[PDB]
């Protein structure tokens, strides 16, 4: 598994170099912004059940076929598997957000997942939609916490979105 | 690669678990230490040429027989590989400082170290001596927690070679 | 019991390894956070009686049918057990704050939670509502990082009940 | 596994109580002294190989019977097992020093160890002596760092000694 | 899917074994019970609409707060999903009766039950009440071994929800 | 595992004999009573959760010390382990009731269990009391099913009691 | 694993329906015919060794190439593997006959088996021939039992044949 | 020991499960078959002496060389052990009948059969012929389902010896 | 296939090890024994026809009932398979001799032996008697260590059949 | 595992010595006699089934209690376990005879075996008697080989006896 | 696994034949040459570390790309994996030389190895070169033993080369 | 301890098997080699004092810096331990010779070798040079297969140190 710092080191080593001032400057900024990053990761962890639940309720209000006989979120066993998947993906997204790097999400979650769903007959576009709904609710929590110092987290919100959007694009 | 951050993620992941306040406090320790660590990396990077130069020459001062004909400190190529190897150690120390963990050293130097050195007849003593000389020199370049950081990773290497 | 310190030791131990700078930086994060955490624990401890009392009432406020004859909020014994249970949650939140991790909550409340609640017919919704009400009140007692600490452990419980 | 904070919580729970002022004071003191504690743990880790080796050389200079045929640190296989044990014990001592609690040392190392040695015919008083020689060298390093802020670490040194002395008394 | 027949086959198969008189006697018990079971299934199928309707209404009599605005028995959608869910249970009870085992209920309702209900805030108590009501009604529609069969699968569901 | 028939065969084989008339007549009567036996087993299975939950409520009302800090049904983890044990014992008692023989209960449940409890510090008499309380509720259900043909089940009730009483005596 | 009843339930669920009259009547006929089905399964089980032996004798008379050096039922190890396969296939065919459904045969035996034989260099048509030879002898026993009530089992015989014929076609 | 009842209990137990309607229907098949089985056992028990005598003599009719000097059917002891063995088989057939499964035969004859017969030079041949003879005789003693029961266990033995 | 050489290689390989003097001395034992072994193989090969013919006829001398109508030594096909089988045994004995181990016999005769013989009703006693007759005859064709070698493999078979 | 040569080396090492001319002369004896030793081992291996069967026939003729109901070599399962034990002991005895040392017999067979038999209710003196009978038949084969060079094997026969007698005394 | 003798037997069995004069005479010459074969195997075993190390030095002097950042024998972990591979291949080549047959080298080493290297991004021709280099140094030792009886080992040297060349061609 | 004999027994034992001709031929190779091996052991035993002295002195000739103050060949204790260690190697070579395998060397020197040498700062190069000198000297005392035996075990050590 890599993080943002480790990613830079791997690239500097392929050049046979000590890290450049440019690379060090990017890592210095990440350290500077790291408290906001910890709040952002905290927003997802502290509201994980709610994020999955808000997203699930919206998905099945939109795609009522999934909760009918013949649908892939029916019967209870399929619904449970579905909710478990939403939890897994949200977990790996939040790990990537602490790390500042998508490699844990790609290596331990997304790699080969579309193929697994296609073999199972799970509609991959509906899984992607679930991820998109979780992104929206998760980003709402990152933006609307209890008693955090007010400031600009737009960059971290944009970054969190990329991890969700990478999951969705990899699955769909 | 092992850093505080990859470590706490591995921990949560081994338990099928979201990161909680336990891991986030840990991660804060990494982030709070970065300033001291990056100051250390900065000083080792900018003095790298003279640190490597002096370390190589100390190896020859401590083991003078090495620079005699037929010995492993004799000739342009043996001596260039020495400077290169010592430069690797210093490079990976700066990486570990910046990375918030031993991972760069573990992955690139420590894994396979004895087997490699045994096959190519490289004495750990040479490298220990080079690292002790670098440690002496770094002691006048840094102080406080930057020094404590630098010393930790230098000592880590010395121990990995012992 | 899970704390940053038991975590990093477990980590080193699983690899047959001495603690290195990776784990020591992590441990520093625990120690640096202790002041904010102990300030949160202090405030929750000194307001415990009124926090518990108001939380129990808010459960009956939200689910009024409970206080009717035959229901699980009816009678001195049912209501005493409520106040006891909510006190338990608050006590284990203060323990987790002081301990530098979720371990006290994990070991004493979260392990076995659903099984126990299922057998004794205890709705998680009651406890979620009690905890939300405590969270509202704590928001006026604390600010800054003490608040962030308190909130984390309260939210942890709400999630474990969801 | 317990640490100093966790130990207090377990005791407070058996009373049905929030932690007392007195308990919180001990724990506040440990936090206050924690940077010294980190330096003390760092002294052992950074000098681990030297601690084992200094102790080993002294043990076998004192007890030359161990390195003769018939002795328990002969042949190479027994010597290696011996050195490995010294490292194991020093590793669990240092874990206990970060924790501020001997439970990790007791639970994962000392529990049942004397019995193991007796079954093997390993002289338990010689193992104890090894532990005592490691304590001396380890404490020398705690007191002899490079460029650490000057101050009084006598309390931490005394605590480190208790962990080594627990190991020795448990084994002998 | 678990029936007497799949279960005796699994048994012989787990031992690398031809079915013998042990398993064939067991299978005969399934076949001999089929008449009573099918009589139960027919009665539950033909009275399904009124059994579902009365069950849903009994949930609202037992938990009257549910039909108030903002509650989970309020509105045509919430109430349509209730009738659907209760019809699900009745349908899987008839399937189990006809199948000679709990397999249909196990595979389609019991597996994932608590996780699903927890996420969508569905109280098992509602369903237990609906099933107790159905049981009361079925008691006047069947007697003898058809009744014993119907009751077994109704009770099975009540237990799975407890 | 043995059942009532298999138990008779094992005894007849030790004599080198075909089963006697006396042995055959007791097996014939078990066959005759087997529908009632199936109803009695069905009474426990169909009401298992409530038997456990009724017994548990009564135990912790009689012994409030178990559900206080320091007690063996505290915290949640110990209460869960306790409830699981009640479930396990009830499950093996009901197996013994289908079999007409206590050997499955003894071999797969009771054997060595008191020793386990003593090692753990679980109060064995409180476990015994839990078993007795489950017996009472279980026998209540055997005696009051819905729409079963009315008749005398006193022998089967007494036999069920012996299996519960055997568990209690083994544990206490 | 599915049986005839379970197969019908799965289909009715995909329609969101209680079982139809038509489905119930096929299942009612299967129950009506179930004693004959038990006799038919019993005919295979009671004569399993002879079914394999008669089929094996005939196969090696028809294909003497298999029992010469270079042949796939030579040496003793390959002949033993061959006879074991015949027993396995006959075992799964008889399971299918009790179930009234081929899924156990298809899922636990036939799935991927041709590919396995092709990779081994086992002549797949000779395995198919073996299966057909076992069908003939097995059906002979179904039709020639000891003191069974005389009647018509032609439908069950056809069904048994389908299971053997599926095996052969899947392998060949 | 394998019977329908021990088998269904083993099934439920392997899944950590209370017995349900699946296993209770199975058990009913055992109990319903008991009458036919016990009628078979009674007929085999009461004609045991003549069934054994005739079976032993049929072995010698089929394999006449056995009764010549030096052969394994020669002398009082060889012939007494034959009658004893054939009596064992018949005894375990009656036990299996009464027990509702093959368990007695499996545990007392089948387990170890080939290893034992190989060491003592006992031809399965002889026993197969003894059992076929017994089967012929039982065919005039029993009819209907008692016959079907007796034949199942006799054929089980013949198969175990093949 | 098991020989001294494959066995010592398997040994070294199981330990991740180069062959050392341990295994080479072993290998020398194989090579030193080859001359005696090949002399045995040559004598068994050149007398093969008469060794097989006599062995088959000794089976019929020992078990005369076999050559009666309906029996397994009756007819050209039964008798041709006998000669073929006995030729197999002798062929695999010569192979084992030449190979420096039991591997050819193990792999081609012994693996599956009892399963096969049980299914085709082949008595091990026939083959034991054939092999004892071959042993008698070989005793006049060889002496010394060639005889010891031949006898070892003949006895190996007799044991495998017991 | 040790052999005769390895045993000598171990003892010489405890003295810190090269092997003595006495120890070397003792090993030279064993090399000189090794062809006889190979014939002796070969006698047991080549006649293993018959040693076990001759011994078994004699045991059960003498102790007819063992083959009656209630006896420890009844039913077939116990007789098979008994015969298997005779084979295992004979196998380890013959290993010992190639080695010239009983350690393999002691370490991998005899160690803890009496205790196992006592727990099982197997009559240890009857096992010991089985071992005695196998010794007698085994020694008969060592003495009556086919076409071996004639000479004196009394020392090797006595040694073989000691390994059998070691087993019997350890078990009884 | 096969050896030269076993290979001949397998072929004679496919013909249904005793081994021919021709087959026996090439096996007789292998026996005749077997002492030289043992010396040749001993040359590789006794000089294994040296053979690997000289080949490794030469490879990295020819292909300096491999020991630079970005190269497949960098960092230490990759160099160690590389050296381990050289040892593995040399071990299986030497096994083949004792056996007089390449099957152990093919079956337990070369089978699928090129594919493994291609998946890893290891340059297969550089591995082949390493094998080539080991062949040269290994043959040097076979030709230059200490105090071995002089004679002609050209045939065995040619055979050793075939096994090395086999490995190189399989990998490249 | 590994010898040809323990290794063939281990082989048979791992397969639950009696020793057969495969293993007995191997064992014969051990016994046939004993004469050469014992001749080697005796020459190395009787020359042990001068072989050790010359070997120790050659280490000092090859690495002269060792005998300077502060170095690991300086002083009577350092030099006494050298002579002791080299005598250990020679003793275990003779044991291996006599034992018919590498077992004595494997169990007493090779297991733990690198870990021990690393901790006490013992260069394998010193011991390699000592062993090469002994090999030169043995070459004039022994010839033929005794020489081949001695060289095998001396080279075995040199390799274990590389
Ligand atoms: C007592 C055991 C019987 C007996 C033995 C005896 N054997 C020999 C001689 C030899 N035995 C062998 C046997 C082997 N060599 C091997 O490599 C193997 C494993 C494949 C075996 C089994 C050999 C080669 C010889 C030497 C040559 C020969 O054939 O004689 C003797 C003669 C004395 C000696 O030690 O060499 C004796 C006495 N003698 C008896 O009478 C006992 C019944």
């Amino acid at each position: 598994m890599q993080d943002a710092f480790t990613k830079a080191i791997v690239a500097a080593d392929l050049r046979g170099s000590f890290l450049s001032e440019q690379e060090l400057n990017q890592l210095t900024n990440l350290v500077k912004e790291s408290n906001k990053r910890l709040d952002a990761v905290n927003a997802i962890t502290g509201n994980a059940a709610e994020i999955i639940s808000d997203a699930a309720h919206k998905l099945f209000a939109e795609q009522t076929d999934l909760i009918r006989p013949g649908g892939n979120a029916y019967p209870n066993r399929r619904m449970a598997a579905c909710l478990r998947d939403m939890e897994i993906i949200l977990r790996y997204v939040s790990y990537a957000l602490l790390a500042g790097d998508a490699s844990v999400l790609e290596d331990r979650c997304l790699n080969g997942l579309k193929e697994t769903y296609v073999a199972l007959g799970t509609p991959t576009r509906s899984v992607a939609r679930a991820v998109q709904l979780m992104k929206e609710t998760a980003i709402g929590y990152v933006n609307s916490p209890s008693g955090v110092t007010r400031g600009d987290c737009s960059a971290l919100v944009n970054e969190a979105a990329t991890y969700f959007d990478k999951a969705a694009a990899s699955i769909a | 690669m092992k850093t505080v951050i990859t470590e706490v993620i591995a921990s949560a992941d081994s338990q099928g678990r979201f990161l909680n306040n336990t891991e986030l406090q840990a991660a804060n320790g990494r982030f709070q230490r970065a300033t001291a660590s990056m100051e250390a990396a900065r000083a080792l990077t900018s003095n790298a040429d003279s640190l490597v130069k002096g370390a190589v020459q100390e190896v020859y001062n401590k083991f003078p027989y090495l620079t005699q004909p037929g010995q492993m400190g004799y000739g342009d190529t043996n001596q260039a590989k020495c400077a290169r190897d010592i430069s690797h150690y210093l490079r990976f120390i700066t990486y570990s400082l910046v990375a918030g963990g031993t991972g760069p050293l573990d992955d690139y130097i420590v894994a396979g170290l004895r087997e490699v050195n045994r096959t190519f007849n490289l004495s750990p003593s040479w490298y220990i001596e080079a690292l002790k000389h670098i440690k002496g020199k770094v002691g006048s370049q840094l102080s406080g927690q930057p020094l404590t950081e630098a010393n930790a990773y230098i000592d880590y290497c010395i121990n990995a070679l012992s």
